[PDB]
């Protein structure tokens, strides 16, 4: 009987090198009938995936929903990271009020 | 108030200027209708987001939020509508429609709900 929670370690902040693939993991306990979205928290924020669907650029963003041992890990992959991919990424659960976890990506050029 | 409206509308990111209303005033307890125009003769998906908290409201053909007052529908060939079935003062603020088109269009709409 608990509401959805985001479990450690989720949305870890990272420094990556240009061209790496970068994963953001959102581990959700007690998701129930709620749903998960990934967002780039720029201004304006950009939707990356909602539920089990990648919103755009399937060659740039990948989603692996409900994986891990407990089938509760949501993994967003950013392919081939560039300087434009720097910034904050969020995992959102559609509770009310929303439940969020955010991590920051830095990208260094050789 | 001016700062708030401008900070909302400055978030538009488009190659084609928004052809719809981008400032909507309604009275609390009435419905609100926010419009998103998409490119014609193509099957684009859109998503509506509430900027105050970042809540995703609708995505593609379906409501995402569990707040039951929100629905998305197709008003005509190229116009989608975010329908708020009963507006309250606390719904005032900035809303974004993102389109999955090649230019990754974002349209911004400022909603003001006035006291009944
Ligand atoms: C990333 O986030 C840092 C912490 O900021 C807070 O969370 C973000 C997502 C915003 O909602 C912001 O208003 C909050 O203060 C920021 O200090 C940092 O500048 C952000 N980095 C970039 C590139 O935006
Ligand atoms: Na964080």
């Amino acid at each position: 009987g608990a509401p959805p929670t985001i479990q450690q370690p989720s949305m870890s902040s990272a420094v990556a090198l240009l061209g790496q693939d970068v994963d953001f993991t959102c581990i959700v306990n007690d998701l129930g009938s709620h749903m998960v979205a990934f967002v780039k928290a720029d201004s304006p924020p950009r939707l990356l995936s909602f539920d089990e669907k990648v919103f755009r650029r399937r060659n740039k963003y990948e989603l692996k929903p409900r994986i891990g041992d407990l089938h509760n890990e949501w993994v967003l992959t950013i392919k081939n990271v560039q300087e434009s991919d720097r910034g904050n990424y969020s995992c959102q659960i559609n509770t009310e009020p929303i439940t969020l976890s955010t991590g920051e990506l830095d990208v260094k050029v050789p | 108030a001016s700062e708030e409206v401008m900070a909302c509308l400055r978030q538009e990111r488009s190659r084609v200027e928004n052809p719809s209303q981008t400032i909507v005033n309604v009275v609390a307890e009435n419905p609100a209708y926010l419009h998103c125009s998409v490119p014609p003769d193509a099957e684009h998906e859109i998503a509506w987001t509430r900027v105050s908290d970042g809540a995703l409201l609708t995505a593609g053909n379906r409501t995402f939020t569990r707040d039951p007052r929100w629905q998305v529908s197709k008003k005509s060939a190229n116009i989608w509508v975010l329908n708020l079935r009963r507006a309250e003062q606390q719904d005032s603020g900035c809303y974004l429609c993102e389109i999955n088109d090649k230019h990754n269009t974002v349209y911004a709409v400022y909603l003001k709900v006035l006291e009944p």
